[PDB]
């Protein structure tokens, strides 16, 4: 029998019903294993909240949306990693807070699919998504500021 | 609880902003994967 | 019927529970969403005329 | 146990073929031969020696 078209058990973390014989990660441990055991590259979907701590420049406005599409390249922020697991993203004059997203297990392909004519385009497999992390405001901070 | 180490910096970049697509399979494990199976084509409307 | 069983539940009992439902869909030939629309569509009475 | 088909995904059911028993779709040609012995326990309660009240 082929060992990669196997039939799959309803856990898709336990699919591994036939041999031929997982704790809740931490983002903060989760960034020291990738570059400090390991050094691979890895693929990473962060959801950033609605509104960026910015304006948009020169984009023809009224206080809107500041998403990453009025952002230019560059280096927009950092990322700390405090003590007692602490992972923040200071974005400018705030700081939000980074936290373990929903832990998917089926399969998502992080893809790029180029129009470079406007009868044939390319469709470029980039990588594998595995972990999925969320950014969200620290409200705490922002109330106790002002 | 000071930022003792892992000061990762952060880059924007633009390049695939309206060419970059996330396709998830919801019926197919992350261990068995496509890259072993011939495609054919792709139909897509912009 | 797979992505029905991960959105109902992963726990075993909730399978063994949800098991008679599957064969009793699998007993009729209701395999796409156009046979489904019609077997309702079937069950469904006119607000009288 | 239940299982599931990896190309529709659609629920397996246990047929005899020409050589062996498989695992089948209903949907698809998508087969599996049994190889080795598969099981599925359920393991239900015992009832316990109750006890004499009164
Ligand atoms: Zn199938």
């Amino acid at each position: 029998i082929i060992n990669i078209k196997k039939e799959k058990r309803e856990t898709d973390e336990e699919t591994k019903q036939i041999l031929r014989m997982l704790p809740k990660d931490v983002s903060v441990a989760e960034l020291l294993r990738e570059l400090s055991l390991t050094k691979e590259e890895e693929l990473l979907f962060l959801q950033l909240p609605d509104t960026l701590p910015g304006q948009p420049p020169t984009q023809d406005i009224a206080e809107n949306a500041c998403t990453l599409a009025d952002l230019t390249e560059g280096q927009v922020g950092k990322l700390l990693i405090r003590k007692s697991g602490r992972v923040q993203l200071l974005l400018g004059k705030v700081t939000l807070d980074v936290t373990m997203g929903t832990a998917c297990s089926f399969l998502q392909e992080l893809v790029s699919v180029g129009l470079g004519d406007s009868r044939t385009g390319e469709m470029t497999v980039l990588g594998h998504v595995k972990h999925k992390l969320v950014c969200s405001p620290d409200f705490e901070s922002l109330l106790d500021h002002k | 609880d000071d930022p003792v180490v892992q000061e990762i910096d952060v880059y924007l970049a633009k390049s695939l902003a309206e060419k970059l697509y996330l396709f998830q399979y919801p019926v197919r494990p992350a261990s068995m994967t496509y890259d072993d199976i011939p495609h054919l084509s792709a139909k897509i409307k912009p | 019927d797979q992505e029905i069983v991960q959105m109902i539940g992963t726990e075993e009992h909730v399978m063994a529970a949800f098991g008679p439902s599957l064969e009793e869909c699998q007993k009729a030939q209701i395999f796409t969403q156009m046979q489904a629309l019609k077997y309702i569509g079937n069950k469904v009475r006119r607000q009288r005329m | 146990m239940l299982l599931f088909c990896p190309g529709c995904g659609n629920g397996l059911i246990v047929e005899e073929g020409q050589r062996c028993h498989r695992f089948a779709c209903n949907t698809c040609p998508y087969v599996h031969n049994i190889t080795r012995k598969v099981t599925n326990r359920k393991y239900p309660k015992l009832k316990e020696v109750d006890d004499v009240l009164g």
